[PDB]
């Protein structure tokens, strides 16, 4: 009754990950177990696709000589080995159930898992507020907000401790996950935090 | 003793049907 | 070579309560067996049609697909909240199994007016030595929309940045970002810096801006 | 619904068109087989076009060293002398066989088989990568000739045949849960060994954990040494004269010591699968269409009745729990001591919804 990718994250473009997708609520027999690249919105891209029924396992192209789908049976699980990773590789696997008999469409995907390959290590964002004034206010209502620029895994989870507009990042010149947030109070009266997960730290900055 | 068989002969197709 | 399984609509706003309907061909016969899958994002897709007739078990029967031949169309009668997603096209009878462009869906609300504000870079970025000075447009309808920016009345040069929210959850409206990226060396060579909006709901463009 | 199978001849005389490739047989009536042909009487050639439903087995030969050289007995065929209307034969049409002349006009002609419940179902027997030729077993065939008289022959081109299944899949009642039970009584002694033996449920589906509960009470001054535990293929062919195998598909030889006078309950989960079964050339897989993959062939399911020595594979399965009893004492080794129970089980496809069978 569930299904889940643990692992992924930064790598250098030419080492490896390597992904486990511990399933659960079902027989590893009667599937057929699939990894799409769909990635950041550039489309849906299929990976792998392990039958352990009948041992055979089919590969997109793109991944044949540094791509590997296994399973190991016993723990209902399924891997995923990534020798070689280029940047374009760089996506959020997913990791996609089926019927054995017979292939009847993806029934059951899983939460997900960010995997990231660029030249450039881990870092933190520093957070600078979006302080308002005359020009960010309007009929009663008033705009403060908080920047944040320039870190590098997948995005953070802000903490103001409705009209919290939050914007899905941007990579910079130097490739560097950059994203602004606002909040939309009345003009008498708040402050930001952002919690970047893989960073250790939590700046919890004050518009003013 | 029966006739034999030497062939894998052709690729089955499938048209469309009128909706009732 | 591969099949594409391409959509005929790109992207589509409609109303919440009429039919839609999504044609996709594929550069091939793949007798029957398209499937099709909804995504709200930052989910991972829910299945909804398979062999391209038969609708999944746990979906809304105002789905159901078809085949005009090599041409398959996806239809849904009445729609409803939450059903404001993008719709994948789906090939799975030969290897590879081919996906779908996308096909985005938004709720189709009237033209709301984007309420467009600016802001000076902060101090601690002066400190860090660059500037990321904010442009917001805020709760407005629909997608599509234009800030061009200025350094003395003369534009940009690819230094702006835009960033969009999706589709408000109860609100069904949109939302707007542009950061300009440049220098503390060249914020302050300068006096003028516009943000230059122009919207259905704003005929004549509307320009904010600050010299701090 | 809306789509039809169609496969014409070489020289597109002869084209046949048919609803479904899968006639399923519930015990009772199989499900007809009806289709139309079109003829193009521009290439009219010949003067009489006749179609048959044949049931037959494929086999090669032991000692035939040829590479795909197969023969076919056969076990059932009839005809229907459908090109063009003979005297008197004259019947209705059925749902599908109306949608295909409205469509194509009376250019063609129909054809209904009303497949008998005494038969086998399409089965295929595995291969080993030595054999080359068209998969051996019981397989089917729709064939549509052109040929003046019945008595006439049938040129290579001049003609098209199709392979259709007939097929079953799991009831929708449970059977009754399966527990077999014994107990052997040895020389030695008048305390007693006794094993019991229970699944967890009498349907399984291809592909699923088979849980088998033991329950070994040792009374005895022997010692259980271990527990092998296996589901095995039961197979009943009958081509010439009545063959017969019990290969193994799924197994699991645990080492579990039940000492004497101990108790014992373990719960050994076990799968089947053709993944590892491969090498055991001969075995029965399901129905094969042209060379595809199959399943580990399904339970065949015979009537209330169980009519006659029937033709064809009949498959079953069953679990072995065989015990291994440590021989010595008073005859030594020279006596076997095991105790083994068998449990017989249901093992098909459930009923699809309404959709019927590279990457699928």
């Amino acid at each position: 009754v569930q299904l889940v990718e643990s692992g992924g994250g930064l790598v250098q473009p030419g080492g490896s990950l390597r992904l486990s997708c511990a399933a659960s609520g079902f027989n590893v027999y009667s599937s057929s177990i699939h990894w799409v690249r769909q990635a950041p919105g550039k489309g849906l891209e299929w990976v792998a696709s392990i039958s352990s029924y009948y041992g055979y396992t089919y590969y997109a192209d793109s991944v044949k000589g540094r791509f590997t789908i296994s399973a190991d049976t016993s723990k209902n699980t399924a891997y995923l080995q990534m020798n070689s990773l280029r940047a374009e590789d760089t996506a959020v696997y997913y990791c996609a159930r089926s019927r054995q008999f017979w292939y009847s469409g993806l029934d059951y995907w899983g939460q997900g898992t960010l995997v990231t390959v660029s030249s450039a290590s881990t870092k933190g964002p520093s957070v600078f507020p979006l302080a308002p004034s005359s020009k960010s206010t309007s009929g009663g209502t008033a705009a403060l907000g908080c920047l944040v620029k320039d870190y590098f895994p997948e995005p953070v989870t802000v903490s103001w401790n409705s009209g919290v507009h939050t914007f899905p990042a941007v990579l910079q010149s130097s490739g560097l996950y950059s994203l602004s947030s606002v909040v939309t109070v009345p003009s008498s009266s708040y402050i930001c935090n952002v919690n970047h997960k893989p960073s250790n730290t939590k700046v919890d900055k004050k518009v003013e | 003793r029966t006739p034999p068989s030497l062939g894998p002969s052709c690729t089955t197709a499938s048209s469309s049907l009128r909706k009732d | 070579s591969d099949i594409q399984m391409t959509q005929s609509p790109s992207s589509l706003s409609a109303s919440v309560g009429d039919r839609v309907t999504i044609t996709c061909r594929a550069s091939q016969s793949v007798s029957s067996a398209v499937a099709w899958y909804q995504q709200k994002p930052g989910k991972a897709p829910k299945l909804l049609i398979y062999s391209a007739s038969s609708l999944y078990s746990g979906v809304p029967s105002r789905f159901s697909g078809s085949r005009s031949g090599t041409d398959f169309t996806l239809t849904i009668s009445s729609l409803q909240p939450e059903d404001f997603a993008t719709y994948y096209c789906q090939q799975y009878k030969y290897v590879p199994v081919t996906f779908g462009q996308g096909t985005k869906v938004e709720i189709k609300r009237t033209v709301a007016a984007p309420s467009v504000f600016i802001f000076p870079p902060s101090d601690s970025q002066l400190k860090s030595g660059t500037a990321s000075v904010v442009c917001l447009l805020n709760n407005f309808y629909p997608r599509e929309a234009k800030v061009q920016w200025k350094v003395d009345n003369a534009l940009q040069s690819g230094n702006s940045q835009e960033s969009v929210t999706e589709q408000d959850s109860k609100d069904s409206t949109y939302s707007l970002s542009s950061t300009l990226t440049l220098s503390k060396a060249d914020y302050e060579k300068h006096k003028v810096y516009a943000c230059e909006v122009t919207h259905q709901g704003l005929s004549s463009p509307v320009t904010k801006s600050f010299n701090r | 619904g809306t789509r039809v199978f169609k496969k014409a001849s070489p020289n597109g005389k002869l084209t046949v068109y048919l609803g479904k490739r899968d006639f399923v047989d519930h015990i009772d009536l199989v499900e007809p087989v009806d289709g139309v042909v079109l003829v193009d009487p521009e290439y009219l050639k010949e003067r009489r076009v006749y179609v048959t439903l044949t049931c037959a087995f494929r086999y090669g030969r032991e000692d035939l060293d040829v590479l795909g050289l197969t023969f076919r007995k056969d076990l059932f065929v009839a005809n229907v002398q459908s090109f063009p209307p003979a005297p008197e034969d004259k019947k209705p049409l059925t749902r599908l066989q109306e949608r295909l002349i409205k469509k194509l006009g009376e250019h063609a002609y129909p054809f209904t088989f009303e497949i008998p419940p005494n038969l086998p179902c399409s089965v295929t027997l595995q291969p080993g990568p030595e054999d080359t030729g068209k998969a051996c077993g019981v397989d089917y065939e729709v064939k549509a000739f052109c040929a003046e008289n019945l008595e006439e022959k049938i040129h290579k081109r001049n003609s098209v045949r199709l392979v259709i299944r007939k097929v079953q899949y799991a009831p929708e009642r449970p059977g009754p849960q399966p527990t077999a039970e014994t107990t052997r009584q040895f020389l030695m002694s008048d305390k007693p060994l006794h094993l019991e033996a229970s699944l967890d449920k009498e349907i399984y589906y291809h592909g699923e954990p088979i849980s088998v509960n033991v329950h070994v009470t040792n009374n005895t001054n022997k010692t259980v040494k271990k527990i092998k535990i296996s589901v095995r293929q039961y197979a009943d062919i009958c081509l010439f004269n009545t063959a017969q195998y019990k290969c193994p598909v799924a197994m699991e030889e645990a080492d579990d010591t039940v000492a004497p006078s101990s108790t014992f309950c373990k719960v050994y989960t076990l799968t089947p699968f053709l993944a590892n079964n491969r090498e055991k050339r001969g075995l029965a897989l399901d129905g094969k269409l042209k060379h595809e993959d199959t399943n580990l062939a399904s339970s065949t399911l015979l009537r209330e009745g169980a009519n006659r020595e029937i033709l064809g594979i009949i498959v079953s399965y069953k679990v072995k729990v065989k015990l291994v009893v440590s021989r010595g004492g008073l005859l030594g080794d020279l006596a076997s001591s095991d105790v083994a129970v068998e449990l017989p089980f249901t093992l098909m496809h459930p009923k699809p919804k309404e959709e019927p069978p590279p990457e699928h």
